[PDB]
């Protein structure tokens, strides 16, 4: 947890607050956390919590003092190696590629049709993010030429390569154009869409905002009560308690057209919340047996021949293995050859 | 002794060693290395290899030899000096090498090295003659019959 916890000092380090820590003072603190972080035994696990803390970071934008995040790794590399951050160097890469791409496609719009909206992607990539597509959601009509035409520049650049939207993490800007004033509010796509379902009638059930939208139970329940929350949607029912109102898919929920609120930059965008080991250990053992001397990629795929059949072990634990297998004086290095084992009982 | 059946099933020949082992920090006697240990242990300098060899009885002999008759057919076609030319080529390379390690000790520990080197030869030299003496055998059996 100690770990965990100097991670997520990390975190608010490099993330982003009010106050700004300058750039003299921001490498000073960091030579303090690499002091403790040598210390530490294990480093396989600080690696964990640090992928996700930094992707959502960097996929929100939210990360402050990105030339510090480039420092930051470097003196992650030199520390550990480069198989230890070799994941968070392509995380960090995929962000300088896609700032790069974006003033590409913003030129190639001016020479053709232009689009109605600002649009702005990153394009990550598959394989080395924690992210997934895990909720099924149907493109508004109003947020799909654009896409196509993204789509197109993405073809003409790049051949062979499938692009697969993330709606969950996508955030945009809705303006509006029947409230008193003129207002413009944050929110995802998923709510976007929602309060872009109200553009043509007035009223709607839970039911048709379902069969509309295409979005999963859960979610939609808990947009809904965080539209709820923001007092845009308004039940019949002003007087109950909107937290205990228990939502069923006949409710007509009809938008507030005298919504009136005071600030102009409404954000309602707001973000919510062993035994194995033995079993690789005896296969190294037999294996360094049968073999009496081998080399370490010729051992790894003995390993994965006879064993990773029947649970597919990742290959840091097999190294791990490796290692406690070494202090326990169980196989040895030979000189000469860096990467060389012999089995000495 | 270590037997090795998957080798002996799969080469058609028994693979079979006798070891000895030294007393424990006691004699440490001074491309060779490197094969040593891939096909030895570790401790390669730690134990030696003893010179297995079989016998039998003459009734062992006597039923084997009177068991199938593949046997006998196998005698009088055994040709010899081409089944195990390289082992005889072998043998005269290292007693080339024994011959060159007496004429070094006898020019100037206590083991005349002369005198097994000789032995080494007699015994090579005689399977030589008695695989001649068996080619002879059958020509004399075979192909001295019926003009």
């Amino acid at each position: 947890k100690s770990p965990e916890l100097l991670a997520r000092y990390c975190d608010s380090l490099l993330k982003k607050s009010s106050k700004n820590p300058e750039e003299a003072e921001l490498e000073d603190t960091l030579n303090q956390v690499m002091v403790v972080f040598k210390y530490i035994e294990d480093k396989d696990v600080f690696q964990k919590f640090y992928a996700k803390m930094l992707a959502k970071r960097l996929v929100h934008q939210n990360s402050a003092s990105d030339d510090a995040e480039a420092s930051m790794i470097s003196k992650l590399k030199q520390a550990c190696g480069f198989e230890y951050t070799s994941k968070l160097q392509r995380m960090f890469q995929d962000i300088g590629v896609s700032k790069d791409l974006n003033e590409q496609f913003k030129k190639h719009l001016t020479n053709s049709e232009p689009l109605d909206l600002d649009f702005s992607i990153q394009v990550l990539s598959s394989g080395s993010w924690p992210f997934q597509q895990s909720c099924t959601f149907a493109l508004p009509s109003e947020l799909e030429r654009s896409y196509q035409r993204f789509t197109a520049f993405y073809a003409s650049r790049h051949s062979g390569r499938k692009l697969t939207w993330l709606y969950q993490l996508s955030k945009g800007e809705l303006v509006t154009n029947c409230f008193k004033n003129r207002y413009t509010l944050q929110a995802s796509t998923f709510q976007m869409a929602i309060l872009l379902q109200y553009n043509t009638e007035d009223a709607y059930t839970v039911q048709q905002l379902t069969d509309s939208t295409q979005i999963k139970m859960d979610i939609l329940a808990q947009v809904l009560q965080i539209l709820l929350k923001s007092k845009l949607l308004v039940l019949e029912d002003e007087n109950a308690n909107v937290d205990e109102v228990e939502l069923k898919p006949d409710t007509l929920i009809k938008l507030y057209l005298g919504y009136k609120n005071k600030k102009l930059r409404v954000n309602i965008n707001v973000p919510m919340k062993e035994d194995r080991k033995l079993l690789i250990q005896a296969a190294i053992v037999r294996i360094m047996k049968m073999r009496k001397v081998l080399k370490h990629q010729q051992l790894l795929g003995e390993v994965l021949t006879q064993l990773s059949s029947r649970f597919k072990p990742r290959v840091p634990v097999i190294k791990k293995c490796i290692d406690i297998l070494i202090e326990k004086e169980y196989l040895e290095r030979v000189d000469g050859e860096k990467d060389t084992y012999s089995y000495l009982a | 002794v270590v037997i090795d059946p998957t080798r002996t099933i799969s080469a058609g020949k028994v693979n079979l060693g006798a070891f000895r082992t030294y007393p424990k920090g006691y004699k440490p006697p001074d491309t060779i290395p490197l094969n040593k240990i891939e096909d030895f242990g570790v401790h390669c300098k730690q134990y030696y290899a003893l010179e297995v060899s079989y016998f039998k009885s003459s009734l062992d002999r006597k039923l084997l030899e009177l068991l199938w008759n593949k046997y006998w057919v196998n005698t009088l076609s055994s040709s010899s000096l081409l089944t195990n030319a390289d082992y005889t080529t072998g043998q005269v390379f290292d007693l080339s090498e024994k011959l060159e390690q007496s004429e070094a000790q006898l020019g100037r520990k206590s083991e005349d090295k002369l005198a097994k080197a000789t032995r080494d030869s007699c015994k090579t030299t005689i399977e030589a003659i008695h695989g001649l003496m068996s080619q002879v055998i059958k020509d004399k059996l075979f192909n001295q019959i019926n003009i």
